[PDB]
């Protein structure tokens, strides 16, 4: 059981992928869209071509 | 060594690491000195005794 729970969804280019990590840098991370270092959750992504 | 040369030449995210271990030395080192320092506090005391 959990409290609440957030959902974020966009269009990622798939050479900084990985960029979306906690504690993690790149050129979008610290500009677009930044996670907590702390950050507990999950991650999915899969091709849209 | 120092610290701030940890926090300034290396990213946040992975210097925890860092700044762990020299937590640990630094606070076990504390701790052996005064438990010296405990010992010898009971020897004089039995001096003045």
């Amino acid at each position: 059981c959990f409290t609440n729970v957030y959902a974020d969804s966009f269009v990622i280019r798939g050479d900084e992928v990985r960029q979306i990590a906690p504690g993690q840098t790149g050129k979008i991370a610290d500009y677009n869209y930044k996670l907590p270092d702390d950050f507990t959750g999950c991650v999915i992504a899969w091709n849209s071509n | 060594s120092v610290l701030n040369d940890i926090l300034s030449r290396l990213d946040p995210p992975e210097a925890e690491v860092q700044i762990d271990r020299l937590i640990t030395g630094r606070l076990q080192s504390l701790q052996t000195y005064v438990t010296q320092q405990l010992i010898r506090a009971a020897e004089i005391r039995a001096s003045a005794n």
